[PDB]
């Protein structure tokens, strides 16, 4: 079992290195689109609903003002981002299609992924059931295996970056901190609720944060909110690095049972960290029942599946104020982002 | 009870990644 493990992942990473060193570059264009409705909104810009017009296929493009990622300072990031996912394919990770940059902007045609964001799923019914949360952390236990294999790190799970498809299954959208490291990193960067303490303390760290977030996820979907949380960013910092976490009375003493060696303080003692490596989470008693193999195939009936009216169908995504896409006469920051 | 103070709270809608 664990030798498939091993020979799968060999092949996933013969894969991956051809096109991390050679990266799919101008494979599309804007006028190629079109634009039809913002689904959702970051730092960079926005993200929007398109159609491409040769094929009919809709698609997700997220659009990146190349200055105000500058400004930012995320420049290094960015390059990061789209290297790193036009390389990376697993059924979890959310396909980039084309990508291509103009006067204005940086842009990435990505799958559109109907279903919704896990997210405003968990807030309106409010939490999930353990069986249903297990199915979505195993989804996540295995994209996270496939990534620090090729020597990802991805940085910033959280609900907000999970994107439910047709079948129930789950997506890892957003790729803007992830990063291929060997050894460890400095960074500071994530999102407060989910940040391991290492990363807090300003100490230099590992793939093991990743682990410590899946805790954090697993425990928000279980109990509706976080196991750390306040008003203001640095209290909760204070609740991270105290080390102490109450579990709601609902949550079975296995599932307590995995979060403690989840989000557990101490690296040498941490699940994902340790020499027997991703498998002390895969043979762990809370997934007992999960058959990591059908998980990996889509064979699992999902316990949710979305609402779908049909093709270009935005009722799963919030309404955002439009906007329009201004491309200027004159380049702007063509050094920076050469390599898009 | 831990829950309503998380829905009264202000970190209850999309969360924003931090930057440094
Ligand atoms: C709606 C959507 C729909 N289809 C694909 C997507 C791919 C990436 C991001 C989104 S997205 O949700 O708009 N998005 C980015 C905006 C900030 N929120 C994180 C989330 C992953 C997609």
């Amino acid at each position: 079992e664990q030798e498939s493990v091993k020979e799968f992942l060999a092949k996933a990473k013969e894969d991956f290195l051809k096109k991390w060193e050679n990266p799919a570059q101008n494979t599309a264009h804007l006028d190629q689109f079109e634009r039809i409705k913002t689904i959702g909104t970051g730092s960079f810009g926005r993200v929007m609903l398109v159609k491409h017009m040769e094929t009919g296929n809709h698609y997700a493009m997220k659009i990146l003002d190349k200055q105000k990622v500058v400004k930012l300072k995320q420049i290094e990031h960015t390059l990061n981002e789209k290297r790193i996912l036009q390389a990376v394919n697993f059924p979890f990770l959310v396909k980039l299609e084309f990508s291509f940059k103009d006067n204005s902007n940086l842009y990435m045609v990505m799958e559109y992924v109907p279903g919704g964001e896990m997210f405003s799923h968990l807030r309106r019914i409010g939490r999930f059931s353990e069986p249903h949360a297990r199915f979505y952390a195993a989804q996540i236990v295995l994209t996270f295996e496939y990534l620090h294999s090729l020597d990802l790190i991805y940085r910033d799970l959280k609900p907000e970056n999970l994107l439910i498809d047709q079948q129930g299954y789950i997506k890892v959208a957003d790729f803007g901190f992830a990063k291929r490291v060997k050894g460890r990193t400095w960074t500071l960067c994530g999102t407060p609720e989910y940040l391991a303490p290492e990363i807090i303390l300003s100490k230099g760290y590992n793939k093991a944060v990743d682990w410590w977030a899946l805790g954090v996820l697993i425990y928000e979907m279980a109990a509706g909110y976080p196991p750390f949380f306040a008003d203001q960013p640095i209290q909760i910092y204070e609740k991270i690095v105290s080390g102490k976490v109450r579990f709601p009375s609902h949550f079975s003493s296995d599932l307590k049972d995995l979060l403690r060696n989840l989000l557990q303080v101490d690296l040498t003692k941490r699940f994902g960290n340790l020499k027997n490596g991703v498998n002390d989470i895969k043979n762990h008693k809370w997934f007992a029942t999960t058959d990591w193999i059908a998980i990996y195939q889509r064979k699992v009936e999902a316990p949710f599946i979305p609402k779908f009216k049909g093709p270009g169908d935005t009722s799963n995504f919030d309404d955002y104020e439009e906007e329009e896409i201004r491309v200027s006469i004159n380049e702007k920051c063509g050094k920076e982002f050469s390599e898009f | 009870t831990t829950y309503a103070d998380f829905i009264a709270s202000g970190r209850t809608g999309r969360r924003n990644a931090i930057h440094d």
